[PDB]
């Protein structure tokens, strides 16, 4: 849009908030719409744009390259969203791109791994504390220890 | 109240354009005007940038036949609109909304 | 015993009307607070700017919600995954424009859940039990946090995270579907097995207790006072309960084991439970439901729509309608 | 109905010359087109351009003009801007930009076409499906 | 726990339903009007 | 049985189908907003209870 | 000199730069030389809301009021052209840059005003004769204060004016006449004006520092209801350069 | 008419409260042993 | 009078909750 | 007595031609030579009184001038629209495909 | 800000130091069994 | 642990009929009435609110939004017997998407 | 807000008589002979 004559800084977006710039809540100039929520990404083809006080409106203007562009556009369309049968793009995208990101592989399968991990560490160390103290196979019934407690009430 | 008569929709053109009406499924319902073919010649756009059958660009009027209106013609994009909104309803009738305070949002009958 | 061994003893007593414990030492305080700030934001809180664009979305009673449109909602998009407790607010004003509540709630329970599930564990070896009702509990706790933490990091927010209100789960639940298709991913699909098995043979186990209970009553009288609480002999005949079902079906189809049957039981939903959990914990990343649009075509090329494609239609009426002043570029990425 | 020979005769050049494809072509440019232009083109639109699409209608009121095997094999090697103004080579995949867009390295003339070939027959097949986006899904 | 020996029954008779009922009522009668007003 | 007796046809039945099924749900959310209604919400209550 | 990541989250980058005490010479204007302002920052420290005259209509004040909206209500990075006129005033012709903020402040009692402050469009000229900037000049001057929203936003019933929905669909049979000021959506265009006060000047690098004050309307929301008048008072900094 | 939208309320619960508390009484009193 | 409606309600639950457990008939061993 | 300017402009000959005071910038793919470096400069130099006047933008090409002659009968002016021309709508107007 | 900030770390850390103190009391002895686990 | 238990088996066993059982049978009684489009559409204070002040929100109304989509979007396939046409113009949507 | 203004007694009514209902039988049986 800045190539087609935008002023990108001075543009307001429907909201107030301006459509591709606007500020954290401490002030550093970020990217608007959505992408409010990841002004911590940090990556060498946005960096040389970044001054003290976030993105600089100057080096915007003036010092994008053209293999910036290639890199933004890049990134944009290898987004990690896809299908598990792999079918590259939000859930309403037509067949066509035979994509998952290597990062949705990777941090979908170690969640699940993990996850049934903590269900085994809680399965043996409760058998752990249960064996240890004698009662993993289940209550004796002539020393049932909750009949030798007081009622609760 | 009152039957406010048969609303007949032309285009600039003079071609008699048709309401498609809402059916029972929908809370809501577009205006979408076609020709006795069912070739779309009129709407109500949601999006206007692209708009190109907004009865503004298509001179729609709307004609009155029998009823509180009969002989009557409106031009006014509008009123016209108004009356497009209500054809999706079938036939326009004038209600009392007053004496009930009715809230403009349909009921069942004794047979629903 | 001086005081430490004093407090110690009280903690972990077998003998308190409800169990504290070590897991209940964090657990009462973090649910305390998890449950006020709910109880108040829910009737008192002014609207929350859910998604970053000074749009505040009214939740409480008081602000005309009913208890259906009711919620507590989520923090704001500007925040992000950002901590925001009560004292990186400026004020309290600042503090619920933004919905700092919906963070401590979120966060106090999740932690209060936590100790819940360890003080289940905790208590079943104070009483010389078995220890793995925690493991069962484990499946609706994972699914808390799968809609409160692990998909707000995976999306990059919060703000994305369930509502804590009935009308703002079916947002989230809406939305969900757009975005991941969930109908039609194979975890979810566990799931539901889970939940309508669950049902399934809770009513079916239920009923067949029920059904070959041993007459010990009159008809003037309820036949629970048939049982008497502590009684050794037990109160059903299970050899005519598995005489019936394994008829209704066929005899190997049948649990003639109760200790079989009750691992069933708890098994079927507690594992279906973990896969919708993980369902959710692993769409969090964008591994989405199985996309089958426009996957039949005919000899010249045209497509030959399937249900799958009805579906496709749906989902992108929600994706169009959802947060409709939030987005200013084509694509929807996180 | 079926892919005949018809669907698969499209424009060769802007002066009144047609080429019919082969199955095996239209399979290889349908494969081709995926490899190296789908991430951005997929239905036909644009996704890091939604203004400029990949219709027939749009691609003959392109300068020069792209509605025709030559129009697009040369755009593949030499990409301009939809008035022809400027040459966008840098970032846009071509042969003159295999070395930064690296999957147009193994592309060959006889690939051109075959993409090219996709280009023109798909919305032949498809009506406006082919470039019309989420709307026509 | 020991049970409080300063535990009574209470009783209401018939006649005494009826007395109350009837006082309720008739109260009901009386102050309908002012509550609509 | 009850449902696309009340509707127009059999046509509004839920189709025999895994995907047909996901459709129907779907269907009775953006017309009917059949999450909004008491007796699904006791339905959902009794399921998960 | 301070980088992106000694500045991240401390507040500091919705800060205008300030100059020290020393700072109080004078900036010569060579009237044959043109003149840009590289960079006009403004930082708001009080936005103060009239309240709306009870009645009595006697002077209604303005109050003050707390931000909601968090460290993101600064004005920066702005540019424009700085003419030397006849009389030897100079005027500030504002082109471009970060010239907006949506902000949202909270009345006693809990009522929300957002508004747009903005400088848009601003030009603001000094007093005639102005041979240097010094602790003495100062600039007024008038700027363009849109509609809040925009033409696309949509309310949440799906109205808006250059999309969405033209009735209330939910109501389909109520009388529209009642509705029409909800229904209709109308994009707001009105003037503020604001005074800058010159505090500080450094002779040597062109760099001002002062105070402002500006007055402006709050948000109407497309046409629904009344705006508010709003002062923004705080500081600035600008850096004077032949261009 | 235009009556006063609480009496109602107020009329249904100054008659069933008391009613109600009535009624507990004397049943359990019917119930207690003869 | 809908907001004092709901919270009243919630609070009689909360109530009920209080007398369910520390108010229950106890379970006894016969 | 209210009225949704955006309606009221498609009655105009906004709504059947480009309008160069008003017109988002992807109008003027719809004919041959004007995107985007004319587009960009019409845009720029917006507003004008009448259609000729586009012909005056300076440092054109001889070309590029009789390109725009081609076309005029593809375009109008009316007056500015607030609505349509801020929020630098006319460079991004919301609307994709 | 500051007061809440340091009373809710000094509630939080108090907690805390009860759950690791507590659990590092001799916590396998407290059950009905087998208390020797040393 | 939960403050209650369970001290009947025979009352614990009925109670797990009584639960599955009794909710499917509500959920029934639910789609009887959607025979009929008698549902739990709206809540009209809600709508009355909504329509006259364009700053309320909540989440019923964003639902109802997600709705209107559904049905605009997925009606002509899935009604093909109803010959919708809905020109793009029409169609809801919100920015960008 | 444009509630139903019958809501009120609706739900008093839909909660006490029920409830007094089960008050009166939990007494009565309280009362009977141990
Ligand atoms: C014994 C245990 C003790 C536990 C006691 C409780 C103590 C509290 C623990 C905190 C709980 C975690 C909450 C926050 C998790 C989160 O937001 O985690 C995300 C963080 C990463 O944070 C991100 O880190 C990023 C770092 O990238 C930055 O740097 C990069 C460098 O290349 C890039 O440049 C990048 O672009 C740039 O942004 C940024 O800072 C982001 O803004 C930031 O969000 O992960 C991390 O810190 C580490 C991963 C945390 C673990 C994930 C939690 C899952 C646990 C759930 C288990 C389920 C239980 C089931 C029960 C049944
Ligand atoms: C009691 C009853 C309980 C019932 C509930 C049970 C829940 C599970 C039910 C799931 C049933 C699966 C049906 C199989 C569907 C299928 O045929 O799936 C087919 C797919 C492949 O689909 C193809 O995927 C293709 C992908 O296209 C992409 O890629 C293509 C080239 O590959 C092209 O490039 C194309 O352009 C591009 O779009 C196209 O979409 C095709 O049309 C499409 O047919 O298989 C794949 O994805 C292969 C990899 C994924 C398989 C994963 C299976 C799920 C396992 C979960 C069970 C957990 C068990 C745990 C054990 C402990
Ligand atoms: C960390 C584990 C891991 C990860 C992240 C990947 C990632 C990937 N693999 Mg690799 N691989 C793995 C392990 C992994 N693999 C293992 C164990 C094998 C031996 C079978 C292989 C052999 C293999 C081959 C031959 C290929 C891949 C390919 C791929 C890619 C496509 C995957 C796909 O389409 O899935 C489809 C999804 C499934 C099949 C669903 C898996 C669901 C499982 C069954 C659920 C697990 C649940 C849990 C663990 C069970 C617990 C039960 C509970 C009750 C306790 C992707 C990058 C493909 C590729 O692109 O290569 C270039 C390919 O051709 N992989
Ligand atoms: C069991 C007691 C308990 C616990 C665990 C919490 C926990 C929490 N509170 Mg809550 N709170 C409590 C009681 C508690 N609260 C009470 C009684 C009140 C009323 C006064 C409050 C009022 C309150 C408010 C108003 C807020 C919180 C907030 C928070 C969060 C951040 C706390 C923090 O920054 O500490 C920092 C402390 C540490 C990092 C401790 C370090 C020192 C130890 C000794 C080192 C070891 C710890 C290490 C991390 C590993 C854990 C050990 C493990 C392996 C066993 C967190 C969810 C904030 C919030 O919810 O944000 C969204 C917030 O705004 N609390
Ligand atoms: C929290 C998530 C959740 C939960 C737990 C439920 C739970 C329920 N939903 Mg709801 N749903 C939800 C979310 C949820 N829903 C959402 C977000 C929507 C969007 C609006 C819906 C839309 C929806 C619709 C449209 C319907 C439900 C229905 C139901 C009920 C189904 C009961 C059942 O088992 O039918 C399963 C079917 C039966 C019990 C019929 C008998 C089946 C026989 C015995 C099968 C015999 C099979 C045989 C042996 C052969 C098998 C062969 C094999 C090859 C397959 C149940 C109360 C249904 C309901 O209300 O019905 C009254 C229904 O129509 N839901
Ligand atoms: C007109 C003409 C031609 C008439 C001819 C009729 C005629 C005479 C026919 C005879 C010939 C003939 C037999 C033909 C057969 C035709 C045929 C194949 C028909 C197909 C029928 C059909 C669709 C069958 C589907 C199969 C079916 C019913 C499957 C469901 C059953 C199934 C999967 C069960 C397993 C599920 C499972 C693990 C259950 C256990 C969980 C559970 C219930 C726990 C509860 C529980 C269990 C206990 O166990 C006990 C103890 C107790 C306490 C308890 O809590
Ligand atoms: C400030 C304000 C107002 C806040 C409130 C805001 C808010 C959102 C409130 C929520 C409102 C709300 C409650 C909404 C839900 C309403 C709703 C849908 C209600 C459903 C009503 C209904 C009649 C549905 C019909 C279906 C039905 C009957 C469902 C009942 C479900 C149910 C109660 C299931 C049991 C759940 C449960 C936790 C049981 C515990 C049982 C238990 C102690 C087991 C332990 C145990 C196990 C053993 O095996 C043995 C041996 C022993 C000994 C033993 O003990
Ligand atoms: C072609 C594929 C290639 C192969 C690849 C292999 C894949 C791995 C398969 C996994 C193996 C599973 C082992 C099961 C053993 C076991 O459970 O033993 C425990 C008992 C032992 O059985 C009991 O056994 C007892 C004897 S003993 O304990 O075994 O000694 C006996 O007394 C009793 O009557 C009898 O019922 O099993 C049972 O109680 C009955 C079976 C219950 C089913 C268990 C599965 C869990 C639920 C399903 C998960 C839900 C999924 C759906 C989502 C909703
Ligand atoms: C805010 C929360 C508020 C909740 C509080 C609940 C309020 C409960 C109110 C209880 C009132 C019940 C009255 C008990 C009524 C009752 O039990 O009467 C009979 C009762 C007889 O008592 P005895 O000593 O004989 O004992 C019998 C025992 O069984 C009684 O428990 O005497 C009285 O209670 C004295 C009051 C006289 C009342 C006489 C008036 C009746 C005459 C008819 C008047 C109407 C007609 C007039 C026509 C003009
Ligand atoms: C860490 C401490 C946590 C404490 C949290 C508080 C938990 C409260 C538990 C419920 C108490 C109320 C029980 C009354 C009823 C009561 O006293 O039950 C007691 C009853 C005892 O059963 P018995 O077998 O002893 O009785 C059988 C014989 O009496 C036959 O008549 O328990 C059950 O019936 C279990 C099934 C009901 C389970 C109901 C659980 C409902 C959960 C709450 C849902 C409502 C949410 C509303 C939110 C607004
Ligand atoms: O925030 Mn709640 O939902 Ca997850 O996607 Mn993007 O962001 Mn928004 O749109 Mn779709
Ligand atoms: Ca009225
Ligand atoms: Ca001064
Ligand atoms: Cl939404
Ligand atoms: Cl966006
Ligand atoms: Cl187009």
């Amino acid at each position: 849009d800045q190539k087609l004559g935008a002023n990108v800084g001075s543009a307001q977006g429907p909201t107030g908030l301006g459509k591709y710039l606007m500020r954290s809540p401490t002030g550093e100039i970020i990217f608007g719409g959505e992408t409010m929520r990841f002004w911590d990404f940090r990556g060498p083809w946005l960096e040389p744009l970044r001054g003290p006080n976030g993105l600089d409106l100057n080096k915007i203007k003036n010092d994008i390259q053209p293999w910036q562009e290639r890199r933004a556009a890049e990134y944009m369309t290898h987004a990690p969203l896809g299908s598990l049968n792999s079918v590259g793009g939000v859930a309403t995208e037509i067949n066509s791109v035979n994509f998952v990101s290597p990062r949705s592989w990777l941090a979908t399968s170690h969640f699940v791994l993990a996850f049934f991990f903590l269900v085994g560490h809680l399965w043996h160390a409760g058998r752990a504390r249960a064996a240890a103290a004698g009662f993993e196979k289940g209550i004796d019934r002539e020393s049932e220890p909750v009949l030798s407690m007081p009622s609760l009430d | 109240q009152a039957w406010k008569g048969h609303a007949v929709f032309r285009n600039k053109e003079g071609e008699e354009l048709f309401v498609r009406r809402m059916p029972a499924f929908f809370e809501s319902f577009p205006v979408i005007l076609t020709d006795k073919n069912g070739v779309v010649k009129a709407d109500i756009p949601f999006r206007r940038a692209e708009s190109k059958y907004s009865f503004e660009q298509q001179g729609v009027t709307v004609s009155f036949y029998g009823g509180e209106l009969n002989g009557q013609t409106f031009t006014d994009p509008p009123t016209v609109k108004s009356y497009a909104r209500k054809a999706i309803f079938g036939e326009i009738f004038e209600f009392d909304t007053e004496t009930l305070n009715s809230d403009g949002i349909f009921r069942t009958s004794p047979r629903g | 015993a001086n005081l430490w061994e004093r407090f110690c003893n009280w903690v972990t007593s077998t003998d308190n009307r409800l169990y504290v414990g070590w897991f209940g030492v964090i657990m009462i305080p973090t649910l305390l607070a998890a449950t006020i700030c709910f109880v108040i934001a829910f009737i008192a809180a002014p609207p929350v700017d859910i998604d970053g664009i000074r749009e505040p979305v009214s939740g409480s009673l008081l602000y005309g919600n009913n208890i259906i449109t009711g919620a507590v909602v989520p923090s704001s998009n500007a925040i992000g995954l950002h901590f925001y407790p009560i004292w990186e607010a400026a004020s309290l004003d600042e503090w619920l424009y933004n919905g700092g509540p919906y963070q401590l709630i979120i966060f106090h329970f999740l932690l209060g859940a936590s100790c819940y599930m360890g003080r289940q564990w905790e208590l079943s070896y104070r009483l010389g039990m078995r220890p793995w009702i925690c493991v069962a509990y484990s499946a609706p706790l994972a699914s808390a946090f799968a809609v409160f933490l692990i998909y707000p990091i995976g999306q990059g927010s919060f703000s994305d995270g369930m509502p804590l209100g009935i009308s703002g789960t079916f947002n989230f639940m809406i939305v969900f579907q757009a975005e991941h298709n969930i109908l039609m991913h194979p975890f979810h699909q566990l799931g539901v097995a889970g939940v309508f098995g669950g049902a399934l043979f809770c009513a079916m186990h239920g009923s067949l207790v029920t059904s070959s209970l041993i007459r010990e009553t009159t008809e003037t009288e309820s036949a629970n006072y048939g049982y008497k609480f502590g009684q050794e002999e037990e109160t059903y005949n299970i050899v005519a309960a598995h005489g019936y079902f394994g008829r209704l079906i066929f005899q190997y189809a049948s649990f003639n084991n109760s200790r079989s049957l009750h691992f069933f039981l708890a098994a079927w939903p507690v594992v279906g439970v973990w896969f919708a959990a993980l369902g959710i914990s692993t769409m969090a990343f964008n591994l989405n439901g199985f996309n089958f649009n426009h996957s039949v075509i005919d000899a010249k090329g045209n497509v030959i729509n399937t249900w799958a494609d009805i579906i496709n239609r749906a989902n992108l009426g929600m994706e169009v309608m959802h947060e409709r002043n939030a987005h200013n570029f084509p694509l929807d990425l996180a | 109905a079926e892919l005949t020979p018809e669907v698969l005769t499209v424009p060769l050049n802007s002066e009144g010359k047609t080429i019919t494809l082969t199955e095996k072509q239209y399979l290889e440019g349908k494969r081709l087109f995926q490899y190296a232009c789908a991430s951005c083109h997929v239905g036909g639109i644009t996704k890091t351009n939604p203004s400029l699409d990949l219709r027939t209608e749009t691609l003959a009121l392109a300068t020069p003009p792209r509605d025709n095997i030559e129009g697009l094999v040369d755009y593949m090697k030499n990409p301009t801007t939809y008035d022809g103004e400027q040459e966008i080579a840098e970032v846009h995949p071509s042969l003159r930009s295999a070395d930064i867009f690296p999957k147009m390295r193994n592309l060959t003339e006889k690939d051109l076409v075959a993409i090219a070939g996709h280009i023109l027959v798909e919305p032949k097949i498809l009506g406006d499906k082919w470039g019309g986006g989420k709307v026509y899904y | 726990m020991e049970p409080n020996p300063n535990r009574q029954p209470v009783e209401l008779n018939r006649t005494s339903l009826y007395l109350g009922l009837l006082l309720i009522l008739v109260l009901a009668l009386l102050f309908s009007s002012y509550f609509f007003n | 049985l009850i449902y696309p007796l009340g509707q127009s046809s059999w046509f509004f039945a839920p189709s025999f189908g895994v995907a047909a099924i996901f459709r129907f749900l779907l269907f009775f959310q953006g017309f009917h907003n059949w999450t909004l209604n008491p007796f699904h919400m006791m339905g959902v209550a009794g399921v998960l209870g | 000199t301070l980088t992106y990541d000694d500045i991240v989250g401390t507040g500091l980058a919705n800060k205008c730069p300030t100059l020290d005490d020393t700072a109080r010479g004078a900036y010569p204007i060579d009237s044959s030389q043109t003149y840009r302002i590289a960079r006009l920052c403004l930082q708001p420290t009080t936005f103060l809301v009239k309240e709306e005259p009870k009645n009595k209509r006697q002077e209604a004040e303005f109050v003050p009021t707390k931000l909601v909206t968090r460290e993101t209500t600064s004005l920066d990075q702005i540019q424009g052209e700085l003419k030397v006129n006849s009389d030897g005033s100079l005027t500030f012709v504002e082109e471009d840059g970060i010239d907006f903020q949506p902000v949202t402040v909270q009345m006693a009692g809990g009522e929300r005003i957002p508004l747009l402050f903005t400088v848009k469009n601003l030009v603001a000229s000094t007093q005639p004769n102005v041979t240097s900037i010094t602790t003495s000049t100062d600039f007024k001057g008038e700027f363009n204060v849109p509609s809040y929203r925009t033409a696309n936003f949509l309310d949440p019933k799906g109205r808006g004016l250059a999309s969405g929905y033209d009735s209330a669909i939910a109501l389909p049979q109520a009388k529209e006449e009642e509705l029409a000021r909800a229904n209709v959506k109308r994009f707001s265009l009105t003037k503020g004006q604001i005074s800058l006060n010159v505090a500080k000047v450094d002779g040597r690098t062109g760099e001002i520092a002062g105070t402002f004050e500006s007055e402006q309307l709050s948000d109407d929301d497309m046409g629904a209801h009344e705006p508010h008048e709003v002062k923004i008072q705080g500081v600035f900094y600008a850096s004077i350069e032949p261009a | 008419m235009e009556v006063n939208q609480l009496g109602l309320i107020a009329t249904a619960l100054f008659v069933l409260v008391p009613s109600v508390f009535l009624i507990i009484l004397y049943v359990q009193t019917e119930s207690q042993q003869k | 009078m809908e907001t004092i409606t709901y919270v009243f309600i919630f609070a009689c639950i909360i109530a009920l909750f209080f007398f369910a457990i520390f108010f229950r008939e106890p379970p006894r061993i016969t | 007595e209210l009225v949704n300017v955006v309606d009221e402009k498609l009655g105009t000959a906004y709504g059947e031609k480009i309008d160069l005071n008003n017109t988002n910038i992807a109008a003027f793919i719809q004919y041959r030579g004007l995107y985007p470096t004319l587009a960009k400069l019409i845009v720029k130099n917006a507003p004008y009184e009448s259609v000729e006047d586009v012909l005056n933008i300076p440092g054109l090409t001889e070309r590029q001038k009789q390109i725009l002659r081609e076309n005029l009968e593809h375009f109008t002016v009316t007056e500015v629209e607030t609505a349509l021309v801020e929020g630098g709508d006319r460079y991004n107007n919301g609307l994709y495909k | 800000m500051e007061t809440l900030k340091i009373t809710v770390y000094i509630v939080v850390t108090f907690f805390v130091l009860l759950f690791v103190f507590g659990f590092l009391s001799g916590d396998p002895a407290r059950n009905p069994k087998r208390k020797d686990l040393e | 642990i939960f403050g209650i238990a369970f001290s009947n088996k025979r009352w614990l066993h009925f109670f797990m009929l009584f639960v599955p059982v009794t909710g499917l049978w509500m959920s029934a009684i639910g789609v009887v009435g959607l025979a009929l489009n008698l549902r739990s559409y709206d809540f009209i204070s809600q709508e009355i609110r909504a329509a006259e002040d364009p700053e309320f929100e909540t989440f019923y109304t964003k639902n109802l939004l997600l709705n209107e989509g559904i049905r605009a979007w997925m009606a002509p396939q899935d009604q093909p017997h109803e010959n919708f046409v809905f020109p793009e113009e029409v169609l809801p949507r919100g920015n960008a998407l």
